[PDB]
This record gives C-alpha cells, sequence and structure tokens, in this order.
C-alpha cells in the first residue's frame, strides 16, 4: 500500500540479507554509532545547562 | 488452442538479480491489459494440493 | 547529450547498477538534473 | 455466503438501496487521487427487512 513510512533497527547491519535493504525497500541507511567530540560536547550542555562552554 | 488439443494455458518466469523491475513490470503489464492480479502465496500454512488445484 | 553523459559517467563509475539504485540516486536530487549528472562518484561501490 | 455472487449482489445492494435507513458502517481507507489516503465512511444495508422498488 502506497502513502507508507517503514522504519527498521538493527545492531547487526551485516545479519540482514542485501535483498532485505535495497533501494526501494529501504531507502536510506544510517548508521549511529558511538560518541565524538561534538556529541559529548553538546550531551554535557544539555545535562548542565548554565555552564560555560 | 483448440484447433491443436493444446490445453489453453501460458506461464512466464521473469528471473534476475533484486531491485530489476520484476514486479513493477508485472503491475505494469497487468494495468497494460486491464487484467487483474490474483496474488497466491507457495508457502502458506493452509495450502494444500486439493486446495491449490 | 544529458542523458548521455549521465549514463556513460555511472557505467564509467560503477558496473552493476541497478534500476532501483538509479531510482533511489534520483530520488536524493529531485529536480536538480545538473545535481544529478554531477555527483555520478556518490554511486561508487 | 459460499458464492461469489454473494460478493457482487452484497456490493449491489449496498449500491442500488434508494434511501434505506437500516444501514451498518463499514470504515476503509480511499486512497484520493492527490496520492494520500483518507477514511471512507461506507454505509452498507443492516441486517433485516428492506424494500426496493
Ligand atoms: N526498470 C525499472 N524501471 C523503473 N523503475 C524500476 C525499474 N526496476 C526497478 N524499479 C523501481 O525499483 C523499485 C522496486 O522494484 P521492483 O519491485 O520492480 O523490483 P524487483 O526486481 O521486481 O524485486 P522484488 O522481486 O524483490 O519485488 C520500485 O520503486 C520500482 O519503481
Ligand atoms: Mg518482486
Amino acid at each position: 500500500t502506497e502513502a507508507r513510512i517503514v522504519f527498521m533497527t538493527t545492531n547487526y547491519i551485516d545479519r540482514l540479507d542485501p535483498a532485505l535493504i535495497r533501494p526501494g525497500r529501504v531507502d536510506l541507511k544510517e548508521y549511529v554509532g558511538y560518541c565524538s567530540h561534538w556529541q559529548l560536547t553538546q550531551m554535557f550542555q544539555r545535562f548542565y545547562p548554565g555552564q560555560a562552554p | 488452442y483448440i484447433d491443436r488439443g493444446i490445453p489453453y494455458r501460458r506461464g512466464y518466469l521473469l528471473y534476475g538479480p533484486p531491485g530489476c523491475g520484476k514486479s513493477s513490470f508485472i503491475t505494469a503489464l497487468a494495468g497494460e491489459l486491464e487484467h487483474s492480479i490474483c496474488l497466491l502465496s507457495l508457502t502458506d500454512s493452509s495450502l494444500s494440493d486439493d486446495r491449490l488445484n | 547529450s544529458l542523458a548521455e553523459n549521465f549514463a556513460e559517467h555511472v557505467l564509467k563509475a560503477t558496473s552493476e547498477i541497478s534500476p532501483a539504485q538509479v531510482q533511489g540516486y534520483f530520488m536524493l536530487y529531485k529536480n536538480d538534473p545538473m545535481g544529478a549528472v554531477h555527483n555520478i562518484e556518490s554511486l561508487r561501490p | 455466503a459460499r458464492d461469489r455472487s454473494y460478493a457482487w449482489l452484497l456490493s449491489w445492494l449496498t449500491r442500488h438501496s434508494t434511501r434505506t435507513q437500516h444501514l451498518s458502517v463499514e470504515t476503509s481507507y480511499l486512497q484520493h487521487e492527490s496520492g494520500r489516503i483518507s477514511t471512507k465512511f461506507e454505509f452498507i444495508p443492516s441486517p433485516g427487512n428492506h424494500f426496493i422498488w
């Protein structure tokens, strides 16, 4: 059916058959990985609002 | 077909790597021929040989 | 000529491109033919 | 209810029912030509005795 958005998540992308994730079954694949310097900075600023940068 | 005794049936097979346009072409062909599509799932649980016939 | 250029560049970059991948690539660059003809290299495996 | 005639006749009863006021609801999703889908409120004559001309 048309007008449908499907979100799927996994921790082991290597276990997904390439036919399951193909351009027309999954139109966008994004990697949500570990923290980075900017990510840690933003997390600290959000958890302790008011402190100096 | 009738004048030669051949059964009046035909079957087609589309094969290839995934995402190259088999299902889309079948839908387009059904639209062009003004036919309908009867989706049959062979690997069902209620499907038997007599029921398939 | 743009279509021929795009096809030649895609065939030079990747060797086995499925029509679904091409459709997705066009989905990225909506109403921007020049962007599609420019960013072929993103299709490299 | 074991015949496709039942389906066709039920559909025809839904369509041609004059101004019958003993209906029952049937919710379905109707895809508009604009590309989106909206709820369709369809009324089928509820069980009872109905009269046509
Ligand atoms: N030749 C083609 N022309 C246009 N669009 C195509 C073509 N091949 C694939 N697509 C597009 O790719 C997507 C999925 O394609 P399709 O379902 O036909 O693939 P397939 O090879 O039949 O795979 P599957 O058997 O898993 O369904 C759709 O968005 C469809 O429009
Ligand atoms: Mg298919």
